[PDB]
């Protein structure tokens, strides 16, 4: 569904406060720690035996910065999330072979990283707004799966 | 399938919530109702206002149950037997709803204890909440 | 994705052979037996304590006929599955409150009922064609979920 | 969580597949590769032609493993220990793939034994295949 004015406000005002490099590194590290099968999709980044190896992988830290920068482009295209994400959807499907159930697992890790960095801004209502965003973005990345 | 380290991790993060079972439980429920409003069909009779007597009382029962689970983390099935009967057999709660509540429990620990919910700790707590959910959905008949 | 000529042929030629009343009754009965939480969505049909009660519920048998007749309208709108199913998607979301993960569970039961009634027609290739159809129909019924 | 009746049901439908483990296993795999082609990334080295030596040999190992599971249906975790290590730890098979294979196993019994795979029997076999999948995804680390 469309975002209403109150949802848009929560999303836009919070995102302005987010350190996307730090949050992005954190979210990518946590998904590879919490859901270890996801390591198979990145076996070209090296060392991913254990959490210590993941937190000290410079390739994981940098890739996490680029995933969150890209997710944060949703916030400038709230109207057009599906259309904006279509090529990335295609690349995930065709080039990286990622199973689309995984997109919702990362959406939930991003909500946990935001909660832990901005605990006063992440009210009940704000979290509801972000949860809708993350669900739209996971669906847009799943959409070109054929 | 919870390791010894997973168990020590869960016991330590859980210790933070001691003294706060009602408050943390009330919040986990308000977040579940607001972020996933399809879960409200299970609670027709509830005042859904913020900090309603009913949501606080239910938050407390839920978290007290989860506290007992931590104290019997080697026998979840026997510690959660009655509750599995209730959820799966009498309420017929659709299984996807246990993932929402589990997620909202993580968010409550991230807001209140961000430094204590490190990546390895998050991984343990998440394994415990999946284990709890799997017992509560094990009696559909 | 589009259906190719070989997929369309498998779908159209099999469906012409299907008894939709019988198959439909069978598929609905099996989902309420195999996934018992689904009984909550139909608690207005009566008696659904056990499999014997479900197989002898005249309301379950009749509703199953109408679900499979409706699914079989996909076969005449292979081009336009999402658009054709949009209102039903809305009714499921708004009126019946059905969780959209359940649509893929029924798609898989329908594949099992077709396999058991038409075992010689349900080759490896035919099953691949039907599996794509059932996945498109579950996605179209999930689409108006907001 | 498999009842006594579930266990008797599984043992009886499984008896039908005896004498046919290679053939039924080969078919369950060909259906998985054709209906869910994303599963083929796990088998780069395989001739994917119909009835290839490799797919038959793998179909047999898979179904023989499932046959042992039926014969030790009271201790799935110990009967499937090594295989869980292999799938979860060494191959890192994404967990959604176990649902596909489980589904294709049901389709193979429906095609060959349609009258024997009644609604109650289907419900039992489906519970057994979920139980098997949950052991094989229990060792991700
Ligand atoms: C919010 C969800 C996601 C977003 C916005 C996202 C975004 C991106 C972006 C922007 C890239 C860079 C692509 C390029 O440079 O052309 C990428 C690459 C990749 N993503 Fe994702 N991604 C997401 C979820 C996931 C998930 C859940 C997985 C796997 C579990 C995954 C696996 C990959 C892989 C394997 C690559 C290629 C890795 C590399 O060589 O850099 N992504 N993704
Ligand atoms: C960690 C997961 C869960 C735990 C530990 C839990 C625990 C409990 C407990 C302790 C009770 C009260 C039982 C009693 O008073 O005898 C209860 C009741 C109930 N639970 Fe859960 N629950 C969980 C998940 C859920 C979910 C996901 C739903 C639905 C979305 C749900 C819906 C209900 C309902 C409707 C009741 C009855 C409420 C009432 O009668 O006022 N529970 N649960
Ligand atoms: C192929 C998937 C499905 C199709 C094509 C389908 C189609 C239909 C149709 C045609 C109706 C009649 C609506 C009307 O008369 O206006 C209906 C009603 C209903 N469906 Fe579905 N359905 C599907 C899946 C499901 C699933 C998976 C559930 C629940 C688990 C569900 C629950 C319901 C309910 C509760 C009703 C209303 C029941 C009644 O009073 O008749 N449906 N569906
Ligand atoms: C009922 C479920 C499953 C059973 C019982 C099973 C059983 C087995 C067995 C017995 C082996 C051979 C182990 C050995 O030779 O030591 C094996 C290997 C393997 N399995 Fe599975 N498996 C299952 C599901 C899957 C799924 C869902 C996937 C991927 C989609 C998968 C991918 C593999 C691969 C890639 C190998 C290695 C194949 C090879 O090296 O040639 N398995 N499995």
């Amino acid at each position: 569904a469309s975002f209403d004015a109150h949802e848009r406000k929560f999303i836009v005002d919070l995102w302005a406060k987010v350190d996307v490099a730090q949050c992005g590194a954190d979210a990518l590290s946590r998904m590879l720690i919490v859901y270890p099968w996801k390591r198979r999709y990145f076996e070209h980044f090296g060392k991913m035996c254990n959490a210590h190896d993941i937190l000290h992988n410079s390739k994981v830290q940098e890739h996490g910065k680029k995933v969150l920068a890209s997710f944060g482009e949703a916030v400038k295209h709230l109207d057009n999330i599906k259309g904006h994400f279509a090529n990335l959807s295609k690349l995930h499907c065709e080039k990286f072979h990622v199973d689309p159930e995984n997109f919702k697992l990362l959406g939930d890790i991003i909500i946990i990283v935001l909660a832990a960095h901005h605990p006063e801004d992440f009210s009940v209502e704000c979290h509801a707004a972000f949860q809708k965003l993350v669900r739209q973005v996971a669906a847009a990345l799943a959409a070109e799966y054929h | 399938v919870l390791s010894m380290e997973d168990k020590s991790n869960v016991k330590a993060i859980w210790g933070k919530a001691s003294g706060h079972l009602e408050e943390y439980g009330a919040e986990a429920l308000e977040r579940m109702f607001c972020a996933y409003p399809q879960t409200k069909i299970y609670f027709p009779h509830f005042d859904m206002s913020h900090n309603s007597a009913q949501i606080r009382a239910h938050g407390k029962k839920v978290f007290s149950a989860l506290h007992e689970a931590v104290n019997h983390i080697d026998d979840l099935p026997g510690a959660l037997c009655r509750l599995s009967e209730l959820h799966a057999h009498s309420l017929r709660v659709d299984p996807v709803n246990f993932k929402f509540l589990a997620h909202c429990v993580l968010v409550v620990f991230a807001i209140h204890h961000p430094s204590a919910l490190s990546p390895e700790i998050h991984a343990s707590l998440d394994k415990f909440l999946c284990a709890v959910s799997a017992v509560l959905t094990s009696k559909y008949r």
